[PDB]
RNA sequence: UACGGUGCUGAAGCAACAAAUGCCCUGCUUCCAGGAAAAGCCUCUAAGCAUCAGGUAACAUCAAAUCGUACCCCAAACCG
RNA sequence: CGAAGGUGUGCUGUGAGGCAUGCUGGAGGUAUCAGAAGUGCGAAUGCUGACAUAAGUAACGAUAAAGCGGGUGAAAAGCCCGCUCGCCGGAAGACCAAGGGUUCCUGUCCAACGUUAAUCGGGGCAGGGUGAGUCGACCCCUAAGGCGAGGCCGAAAGGCGUAGUCGAUGGGAAACAGGUUAAUAUUCCUGUACUUGGUGUUACUGCGAAGGGGGGACGGAGAAGGCUAUGUUGGCCGGGCG
RNA sequence: UAAGGUGAUAUGAACCGUUAUAACCGGCGAUUUCCGAAUGGGGAAACCCAGUGUGUUUCGACACACUAUCAUUAACUGAAUCCAUAGGUUAAUGAGGCGAACCGGGGGAACUGAAACAUCUAAGUACCCCGAGGAAAAGAAAUCAACCGAGAUUCCCCCAGUAGCGGCGAGCGAACGGGGAGCAGCCCAGAGCCUGAAUCAGUGUGUGUGUUAGUGGAAGCGUCUGGAAAGGCGCGCGAUACAGGGUGACAGCCCCGUACACAAAAAUGCACAUGCUGUGAGCUCGAUGAGUAGGGCGGGACACGUGGUAUCCUGUCUGAAUAUGGGGGGACCAUCCUCCAAGGCUAAAUACUCCUGACUGACCGAUAGUGAACCAGUACCGUGAGGGAAAGGCGAAAAGAAC
């Protein structure tokens, strides 16, 4: 019963990048999600003599709180809450404000 | 142990008041004696550790009755 | 930071008697 | 200087070992007190 | 009968070291790790079946674990047993 | 696979238990020790399989 | 010779004397203070078994498991 | 567009105090009127932590002793190699038990540890290292002594003890020489031996115990004889004549 | 339940799963090494060494199970003497040990107070030992009262620091009675008549509810400051949900939740209905607890210390009546009143919290609070019993500083 899932179109509600849309890549058990292209962090990658020698500065994605993002409605062009309803015995997600199935 | 096998008498602690009322812990022991009672049911003698009072109740009540009561109590003679 | 455990017996004093 | 403590594994076990403690009731009480306090080393042993 | 799978469990791994290599090339002996108990009879039988080889004798020893100092915590390595299995003139591995 | 061998007889299920231990269990352990076992998940999979087969033997045999 | 060592070869290898606190000696000779126990071992029988079993001798074969085994040990490693 | 706290300054009250504001700080604070207290510290040879003092002072742990060259290194009185000097040599040498429990060996590191420096170490990190029919333990037997079926005794706990069963500081079967690893060997290798049991075969035979006997099985001191370990000398072999 | 997972310090490697047999949570099973009551024997705990009975590739050697003691019962055997008994073997059932307090019983201090100290107090306290339960113990009048009456026991508030006891010192200190909590009475010592005759206990089925996983769960945007708003300003919405926690500063409307409404294949608690098994109504007549009551001597408990000291209990020595009889009513006697000992069982009102859940705090906020907010009863100290610390905080996010 998680509102945010593996493949979801979400929009940032708060933070330095509020309002930019994106797709969630993965969700952490600590109530955090990773969405590509918004929370860029410049990590100084220490060089290693192993098979991989990227070194330099890497542009990674930093996880953000689940509550900081909402599913994009994609029809009203604004963030909307999502709830659960039982249909033919299968639990599904649905928007609000003219709620329609995903 | 100094326990009568008939009446169950056991040593009981107590004080010994002196002339000046001073108190010291003493112990009253039962007058136990090892006696050999003849029982016709087994046609033999059975040795018991009994007190003076115990020997009186055996003398009055039947020896068999005392043994039967003793067996019920679960003590082995 | 343990406080000294064994304190030796004081040296016997000069007899002022 | 012969100090008081002259180690000997055999004597140590036969004096304060688990089997020595359990032989008599007082030692059994000692083990019970150690368990209640939750000491890692219940007794002395290799 | 459970002797079978017991023989499949007494061997644990082979030991690799310059002494192990020297023993193999000179005395035709292979040193390998075995189970904690791993009595000589079980080791000999296991080597016979699994490696289909012939062994002159097996002599074992117990290696006590080392006390290692990780971070702020102390710990002891697990003990293990190694066996010097001696092969006859004919050997495979 | 858990119910695939639940309908097997004791003899045949005892045999596959024998094969699981002889192959893919002893050989894997040697490879891991020697360092040529690139993929380690096999050891986990085979060990669970041996346990799954073994419990069925006890569940079937006797009680 | 990675110059630490490695490999190859290899003569004579006897006699005399001295000599123990060590061995013969759990001996021997003396003295009073009179100087462990049990098993292995050897031997004789009871019950019982004696066409057996069992024992003896010879030969062959197999087994001898398990744990300790590093290092210090009159000391920088044990007790202070 | 900056709370508590911290650090200054300026005002104000008879005092304990209060108010305002600069800097630091970073998110809590609290008027007024009441209520409740772990309600106020300078002392108790007070308790805990931190930091001074003496003071860069005493000391640097046997008066067996060092010197020089070379090497490695950022750096060498202290490490490695070599040449000398000195010390122990019934020990300050070489092997064990007890007790430690990896301190063993190799690579690497020098912050801390070493009463100095440190490339060094019994220091840190990683890897390696302990091979037994014969050695020891385990095992068979027992001493002192322990425990102790029943049992005897004791308010309870428990005490004593028989049959038994434990308990080596004792008794009981068997291996030596040589070689090899950076680190183990009487354990590995080579050579040559020995002991106790199980099974089978062959030839003979009466076997058979917690039972009997023998043996095991024993003190102190002293003396002599016969030997060996071992040492010295000669011969022999090899080298040298400086 | 599920699109995410392979516990944490703690990244990685190699993999699983995504519409359902990944993972996770609950019920019921399986596995459950060795030590430990330890139970085959022994033992320096986590070790050593056996017997017996069942099954097996080289005799080789293995696998499984059993084998402690004590108590009761049964069977089979069997001494000193025929019989017999003790004894021995076998089988079945139970017990054993641990655990914070509470509970009952068996033992039982001293310090201290009295301004000394011995009777006394401290105190039937600390402590030791035994036993049992979820409570235990106590308990259906041989009781109180007063010649009016009350009707088992236990607990709370009064009576009441009263009457009394007391080197009449220090101190101890009730009862009667009144007001409440909670209520329940029965059986054996015996025969007959009538015979599942109620009430219970041990087990099934069905019903209700609870517990062990859970599910849905309403309603906000725009601007200003700022690193970031949940804040300021403006206008809205839900509420049987503004209890809480998290979210880049303070959120009813961002998330988890809460109010509220629902859900259990399986395993179980409780309350009912309905079966089986076992023990058992009711009526008549009779009986109605002897080494006991009581007494002498010595002690104890009773508020009551031997005092004029009743009452209960006991070590010791004695010893009735039995219902026309006996006990008590605070020395004792008489008259009256009351009750029927020496055989037992009994729920509730009360006591405690090792452990689990929920909630609360004019309780603490790291020298506080448990000794321990950090893998603490750890390091460390001691032969041992035992003693026993110090140590919390980067940031919203490691973005933990490439070069």
């Amino acid at each position: 019963a998680a509102k945010i899932r593996r493949d979801d179109e979400v929009i940032v509600l708060t933070g330095k990048d509020k309002g930019k849309r994106g797709k969630v890549k993965n969700v952490l058990s600590s109530g955090k999600v990773i969405v590509e292209g918004i929370n860029l962090v410049k990590k100084h990658q220490k060089p290693v003599p192993a098979l991989n020698q990227p070194g330099g500065i890497v542009e990674k994605e930093a996880a953000i709180q689940v509550s900081n993002v909402a599913i994009f409605n994609a029809a009203t062009g604004k963030a909307d809450r999502v709830g659960f309803r039982f249909e033919d015995g299968k639990k599904v997600r649905f928007f609000k404000s003219n709620s329609e199935t995903i | 142990s100094r326990v009568c096998q008939v009446t169950g008498k056991r040593p009981v602690t107590g004080n010994n008041r002196s002339h000046a009322l001073n108190a010291t812990k003493r112990r009253f022991l039962p007058n136990l004696h090892s006696h050999r009672f003849w029982v016709e049911s087994e046609k033999r003698f059975v040795t018991l550790r009994v007190s003076a009072k115990g020997m009186r109740v055996i003398d009055k009540k039947g020896i068999d009755t005392v043994l039967a009561e003793l067996r019920a109590r679960g003590e082995k003679y | 930071n343990n406080r000294p455990v064994y304190i030796p017996r004081p040296r016997p004093p000069h007899p002022r008697l | 200087m012969k100090r008081t403590f002259q180690p000997s594994v055999l004597k140590r076990n036969r004096s304060h070992g688990f089997r020595a403690r359990m032989a008599t009731k007082n030692g059994r009480q000692v083990l019970a007190r150690r368990r209640a306090k939750g000491r890692a080393r219940l007794t002395v042993s290799k | 009968m459970i002797r079978e799978e017991r023989l499949l469990k007494v061997l644990r791994a082979p030991h690799v070291s310059e002494k192990a290599s020297t023993a193999m090339e000179k005395s035709n002996t292979i040193v390998l790790k075995v189970a904690k108990d791993a009595t000589k009879a079980e080791i000999k039988a296991a080597v016979q079946k699994l490696f289909e080889v012939e062994v002159e004798v097996v002599n074992t020893l117990v290696v006590k674990g080392k006390v290692k100092r990780h971070g702020q915590r102390i710990g002891r390595r697990s003990d293990w047993k190694k066996a010097y299995v001696t092969l006859k003139e004919g050997q495979n591995l | 696979m858990k119910a695939k061998e639940l309908r097997e007889k004791s003899v045949e299920e005892l045999n596959t238990e024998l094969l699981n231990l002889l192959r893919e269990q002893f050989n894997l352990r040697m490879q891991a020790a020697s360092g040529q076992l690139q993929q380690s998940h096999l050891l986990k999979q085979v060990r669970r399989d041996v346990a799954r087969v073994k419990t069925l033997l006890n569940e079937k045999a006797g009680a």
